[PDB]
């Protein structure tokens, strides 16, 4: 079977299926080899490849496949073809980036509770309080969490936390100490500069964009 | 990730007054990169800069001031 | 002497034993898990020979700790 | 009526992802490419790391049965197709966890296949802070790029910045493994020239890159 053309991924930024987030659509052409009956795409980190079956209408107009509720990242599309006898095209490969299923709004507002009064970003109790808004449009997606990313004065990130129904991080010391000064030096140390960055992430391909940090 | 950090903003905790010396007490450096203190007296009609090199201590002594100014 | 001495979920019962480690009771801010929080006392005043707060002058009301004292 | 809220953590992503490629002449029919590396995940309970491919569907998978942190660890792939490549890596718990992804694109050439500057870090660091320099002057130093004995001439492009992202100070450098970065180039130079005034800045960042004297430049630009 001689591979199928045009084999190229379009996204949409506006995308509701049933009320479910929507990627991009990837088409290609039929095969020029007749008797082609389907053509099937394997997708990476999917057990079950998309088949869709030709049409008699096929041979002049191309077949579209459409992908919804992947998250935003990295697929690997192979795309090949088969005959009634089993004869199969060749893998035709298109990496690309996906962007998110539903882009989501970003954190409303993200600060310090305990800052002091004289300066701003300035924490003074032991343990740092972290609060933020609860995001909006938040009953239109039934399940939410949100990430946290902390990284250090010097860019070494220090942990990932997944939140999920909360909107306020209590941060500790005993944490900053014991898990972290050890796990990225070896030995007992306080880590006085923090940073940290929060993205609202729904569950089908949800992603907010933009991070939020203060 | 590399980056300069000016010395933080002092505060003068006190002034004694003698009508030739002054003695002020000043908090301390925070910062590494500190090689000196200066000061900038306002007479009312002209601006004076005095400095005092080392930062041993935490008290300082700006002589040859105008008596009753 | 001021110290701030608690992992509480709720407000302590302020100390009764004259003695700067009161009862079973810590001189510095230990570490908390999210539920609890710091309560301290605005200790009396502490006579280092004895080491122990001065006859009378029993402990403050213990107030949570937030942010500073 | 609600979700019962829950605190849980993720896996750390593996750190110093650096693709590291072999410049070695092969032949046209099947090139080996330069393998890549990864310091294995912080977190413990890491089992392997399944890194996306751009040619391939399947990701490779490395398994770390072991428990040797800080010591390096090397994929290596061969024969792909020149051209531009991206790369996803992302750690495996475990009990099922994947953590975030780790991305890298590189384009693939056999003169494009140079390594990053290395040892891109300030001498002048002061001792308690890593992101602090005592001195009144920047001054930077690097390790030699390997290689550069074939190259007949290797000229690295630093790029410097401030708190926003300026370009400045764009130095051709040849057969230098040290600069500094005077005070009167600092504020004489190009404070005025940006703020239009004396007042000079203290936040910097810095970006150096090999360059080939006829060939392209190396994989990546060299982190301060």
């Amino acid at each position: 079977v001689l591979p199928p053309r045009d084999f190229k991924y379009t996204p949409t930024p506006g995308g509701v299926v049933g009320a479910i987030g929507k990627n991009g659509e990837l088409s290609w052409l039929p095969s020029l080899t007749n008797n082609v009956v389907y053509y099937s795409i394997a997708h990476s980190g999917h057990v079950n490849p998309y088949i869709v079956q030709q049409l008699e209408n096929n041979p002049n107009e191309r077949m579209i496949q459409e992908i919804i509720g992947e998250p935003a990242g990295l697929a690997i599309f192979e795309l090949r073809a088969v005959d009634i006898n089993g004869r199969r095209s060749s893998p035709v490969t298109l990496s690309v980036d996906l962007n998110s299923a539903k882009n989501l709004s970003v954190v409303s507002n993200f600060r310090v509770v305990n800052t002091a009064s004289g300066d701003v970003t300035e924490f003074v109790g032991p343990d740092v309080k972290l609060a933020w808004d609860k995001i909006p449009e938040e009953e239109i997606i039934p399940e939410i969490y949100y990430t946290l990313e902390i990284y250090d004065s010097q860019d070494r990130m220090l942990r990932s936390v997944r939140i999920e129904d909360v909107y306020t991080y209590d941060y500790l010391l005993t944490y900053n100490k014991a898990d972290f000064a050890l796990l990225n030096s070896g030995a007992l140390g306080i880590n006085r500069k923090l940073r940290f960055r929060i993205r609202a992430e729904g569950e089908n391909g949800e992603q907010s964009v933009g991070w939020a940090t203060i | 990730m590399i980056s300069n950090n000016a010395p933080a903003k002092m505060v003068l905790n006190s002034v004694l007054t003698g009508y030739t010396l002054a003695y002020i007490q000043h908090s301390i450096y925070s910062d590494y990169d500190v090689i000196g203190r200066s000061f900038w007296l306002k007479e009312g009609s002209n601006v004076t800069r005095r400095d005092f090199t080392g930062i041993d201590t935490f008290s300082v002594t700006i002589n040859n001031l105008k008596p009753t100014t | 002497t001021v110290f701030i001495y608690i992992i509480g979920t709720s407000l302590p019962a302020k100390p009764t034993s004259p003695a700067y480690p009161p009862s079973g009771w810590s001189k510095t801010p230990p570490n908390r898990t999210s539920n609890t929080q710091n309560i301290y006392c605005s200790t009396g005043t502490l006579d280092p020979v004895t080491n122990q707060l001065v006859s009378g002058t029993s402990w403050s009301d213990v107030v949570q700790w937030s942010g500073t004292e």
